[PDB]
RNA sequence: GUGGUAAUGCGAUUGCCAGGUAACAAAUCAAUCCUCCCACGGUGAGCUUUCUUUCACCAUAAUCCAUCUCCGGCUUUGCUGGGGCUUGGGCCUUUUUACUUCUCGCGUUGUUCGGGGGCUCAAGAUUGAAAAAUGCAGCUCUCGUACUGUUUGUUGUGAGUUCUAUUAAAGCAAAAACCUGGGG
RNA sequence: CCCAACUGCAGACCGUACUCAUCACCGCAUCAGGUCCCCAAGCAUAGAAUGCUCUGGUACAUAGAGAAAGGUACACUCAGGGAAGUCGGCAAAAUAGAUGCGUAAGUUCGCAAGAAGCAUUGGCUCUGAGGGCAAUUGCCACUCAGAACUGCUUACGGCGGGGAAUCCAACUGUAUAAUUAAAACAUAGGUUUGU
RNA sequence: GGCCAUAACUGAAAAGGGGCAACAGAGAACCUGGGUUAUAUUCCAAAAAGAAAUUGCAUGUGG
RNA sequence: UAGCAAAGAUCUAACGGAGACGUUGGAUACUGGAGCGGGGAAGGAUUUCGUGCCAACGGCACUCG
RNA sequence: CGGGAACCCAGGUGGAGGCCUGUAGCGAUGCUGACGUGCAAAUCGCUCGUAUGAUUUGGGUAUCGGAGCGAAAGACUCA
């Protein structure tokens, strides 16, 4: 049940990160999040949920961390704010963005 | 060179590295025992 | 104005080599004021003299075949170019296949058959 | 470098006359005693509160 | 990034004497000499030249300082005869 | 390349010093005959071999 | 100098003789090493109209210490011995192989030795020191400032180790220093 | 008494930059020549072949504007014929890898021989076996074999033209650096002479 | 006048005079980390950046 | 005038400069691990480095060597 | 070794060889190629010979002028 979260720095408060943004971090976390074999629907394979900003999931199979670092880097590119923040694993299991 | 230092500049010398330059002139680097500050001799010797 | 010195030793501080050090072009008087490999180490710490990433020499083309050449789709009559005793040696398909017939008969002197004249008869 | 496997022989060879320094070390999963004699450094690594004891005086 | 290496010392020849390639804690992979592992203490060549048991193959420096019981058994003609 | 005797080293050092120009306080001397050094070696042109 | 039936263990010295090391062409073949690959898991940057994860990084020096306990005995107060890592050797002890048996290696051969324990031997790993404050590096923040990660497994090729075959009317240097012994 | 281990002091001389080459050396020179050694990545591939790439290195070898003829090429094709060219198949083509099938004359039995000569080659999904870990099916292998499928009879690079004879030399070898690589020298073999 | 100690100057056997010749043979006590415009297995000074090995002479704990 | 024809094709920005030149960035390349690589011996002996400089030398040029 | 009173029929193993293809290395056959006021006082290209060897190569070391050395071309001995 690895809990691989995701943070939100000033590009959450100062940057435009709201339901219009994080609701794409909810859809893509199911619509862009791949699954075993067939990819897509992310509810029956590995448990995930949302919080204030921590986007930890609960998977009990082979399940990486740099995986989310580009799913978000594809979400941080589907918002064109690839320069407005850089994803970074500031912890030991969760990533923490920061501006430049 | 160590003996000469101590006879000329009353300081200790630990490591005296030498080299015969491409001028036939033998240079000498001289550690001053960490107890005689070198910057207090160049100012004494007038370097 | 010329940044040859600051570029020569920043490649000797980053320990990468040229075409890896990126001297920021939008400012040269910043770089030109270095003139020393400690004043350049400070510059490297700042924005001005990054080392650009090396390159991406792909290898997924190879692992595409390495995936398609362990279970099947190996070479064919027209892909071979060297003799079979040069591709798959003859002297080592005997060697292994004979290690195995001996690694198996020493296994069968533990508790298997008589092992005197049903081992060395064989 | 030798690693003193003793509390008596160490406290003997650690309290010798050379004693260039005794660098108290803190590392994960242990606590290490580096005495610097003239020619070796003798370590005594330990897993106990005995580290802070023989740290104050030795 | 596959670095190549140098003969660090002043001999740059591949004689059976040098025979140097190790990774470094600074990841600066660089190569060092070996010792030429000498054959050990043997019986006389006339008498079936064989290695002596209980004896080591120490080199001229290891042999010149190690103890005497690393090169001879406690028999008579120990370290010369098996 | 890296091996030169010290004596052979003392003889190239005596040539590195002889390869300096005439200083511009010599040609205002009263009656000298020197305008150029006319013994300047260039390492490519001519070799010493000692 | 003193112990083990024995292989041989251990402890702190000046002249002759005898050995030994130095000291040996190339081969073929099996582990470390390093190179590279792959599966790993972790970090940084790259791709993104798209499609996807590509690439990088992940390091351990000389010189040392001892094979942790399996076990006596799962730590009483801990003995009888602190032996062990394995695979290639050379041996040792003890019991055997004659009906031709047998042991072999990829291989041209060994016995006239076949198993159980031991003694060493050189590769070589291992824990420990060196050694992480190093180093690579990202980072949360703001050369200061802190800390979060400090990962090994697989393959393949190779250099040496391994076995002082083969061409030999070719048999594949010498010596110092050094080492051991006999007499001392 | 003697040695070790622990300390203590000291550890001298010379070399050390740079170069090692399409700019550093020799060649008269910043010369397409010559020049010893080490380190040596990925993929195709028998692979230090050759082709292309990551590292490292380098794009200051005069540059520009153009359709002459003529010329030089590690440049090509060319209808039909195919050595009629020429002193002469010189040059060029052609041959080609792999695998399978076959392979004469002669012969010093080793060879000739890759003889000659045919045949198949792709891509794809497969199905076969081929192995290390214990009371029988568990986990850590890319090699070959076959099947159909589909499509080129049009496809980097690298890669023998072959046969029949005659002559000479037995052979590998050496050798006229700067016009002669041979049938010459050598050679093994044979004999001779001296001693 | 001998405990003990340096030294002089003799002189104990001991055949085969010396001496060169190898920056690829032999031999050879050091390894990482890092702070030069250009040197580093060469430099770093005292929380030697460290860690070793090693030769000479010494004092001394072990018999 | 012959020629400067074997061996790597420079292209651009903005910058410097008294001005085809240099530097930096980006781009496309070439060497291709028997290398236009990194180290040495032989040999050379300051060619190293930096800062200038640009008269003549680098067979074109140069702000560069 | 298999298989059948002589020693043949085959199956492997092993990896010899002044053997073969071929890289470097060392040579220089053809083009009588290109150069011939060269790149060069002998070079360049392609082809080509050999490439475990009577091999190639480094340093040291021997032997030289009425002489040396030569698998012998009167070749070579600092153009
Ligand atoms: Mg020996
Ligand atoms: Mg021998
Ligand atoms: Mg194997
Ligand atoms: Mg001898
Ligand atoms: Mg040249
Ligand atoms: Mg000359
Ligand atoms: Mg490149
Ligand atoms: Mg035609
Ligand atoms: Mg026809
Ligand atoms: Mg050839
Ligand atoms: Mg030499």
């Amino acid at each position: 049940k690895k809990v691989f979260k995701i943070d939100c720095s000033i590009p959450a408060a100062d940057g435009i990160f709201s339901e219009d943004v994080l609701g794409n971090f909810e859809q893509f976390f199911q619509d862009n999040t791949k699954l075993n074999g067939r990819k897509g629907k992310l509810s029956d394979k590995v448990r995930l949920s949302m919080n204030d900003n921590v986007l930890t999931i609960s998977t009990t199979m082979a399940y990486r961390k740099k995986y989310f670092k580009y799913l978000t880097k594809k979400f941080l590119k589907k918002k064109d704010l690839r320069d407005w923040i850089r994803i970074l694993a500031t912890g030991k299991g969760t990533y923490q963005l920061k501006y430049f | 060179i160590k003996k000469a230092m101590r006879k000329l500049y009353q300081v200790k010398a630990v490591k005296v590295n030498t080299l015969i330059r491409p001028d036939g002139l033998k240079k000498a680097y001289i550690r001053l025992s960490a107890a005689h500050d070198a910057l207090d001799t160049a100012n004494k010797i007038g370097l | 104005v010329s940044l040859k010195l600051q570029a020569r030793l920043a490649s000797s501080i980053l320990g990468c080599g040229r075409a890896r050090v990126w001297l920021d072009p939008n400012e040269a008087v910043e770089i030109q004021n270095a003139n020393s490999r400690k004043s350049v180490r400070k510059l490297i710490k700042d924005g001005f003299i990054i080392r650009k990433p090396v390159k991406v020499h792909s290898r997924a083309r190879w692992r595409k075949m390495k995936e398609a050449k362990d279970m099947g789709r190996h070479n064919g009559v027209g892909r071979r170019e060297g003799s079979r005793e040069a591709r798959m040696p003859s002297k080592e398909l005997w060697m292994r296949r004979l290690r195995i017939l001996r690694r198996l008969l020493r296994k069968y002197r533990a508790d298997k058959k008589i092992d005197r004249h049903v081992y060395r008869d064989l | 470098p030798r690693e003193i496997k003793t509390l008596k022989e160490f406290l003997a060879i650690c309290s010798r006359k050379d004693a260039r320094c005794v660098k108290v070390k803190h590392n994960p999963s242990a606590t290490k005693f580096k005495v610097r004699c003239s020619r070796y450094l003798y370590t005594l690594v330990v897993n106990d509160k005995k580290k802070a004891d023989k740290i104050e005086r030795s | 990034s596959c670095p190549r290496v140098q003969y660090r010392r002043r001999m740059h020849y591949a004689t059976r004497g040098n025979r140097m390639m190790v990774r470094t804690p600074g990841n600066k992979l660089v190569m060092q000499k070996r010792a030429k592992r000498s054959q050990g203490i043997h019986t006389p060549w006339v008498l079936g030249h064989k290695r002596l048991g209980g004896t080591k193959a120490l080199r001229h420096i290891d042999a010149r300082l190690a103890s005497r019981h690393e090169k001879s058994v406690s028999r008579a003609y120990g370290g010369v005869l098996s | 390349g890296r091996f030169k005797p010290l004596a052979v080293k003392k003889k190239y050092a005596k040539k590195m010093n002889q390869n300096k120009p005439v200083p511009y306080w010599i040609r205002l001397r009263t009656g000298n005959r020197i305008k150029w050094n006319e013994k300047r070696r260039h390492w490519r042109r001519t070799k010493l071999n000692y």
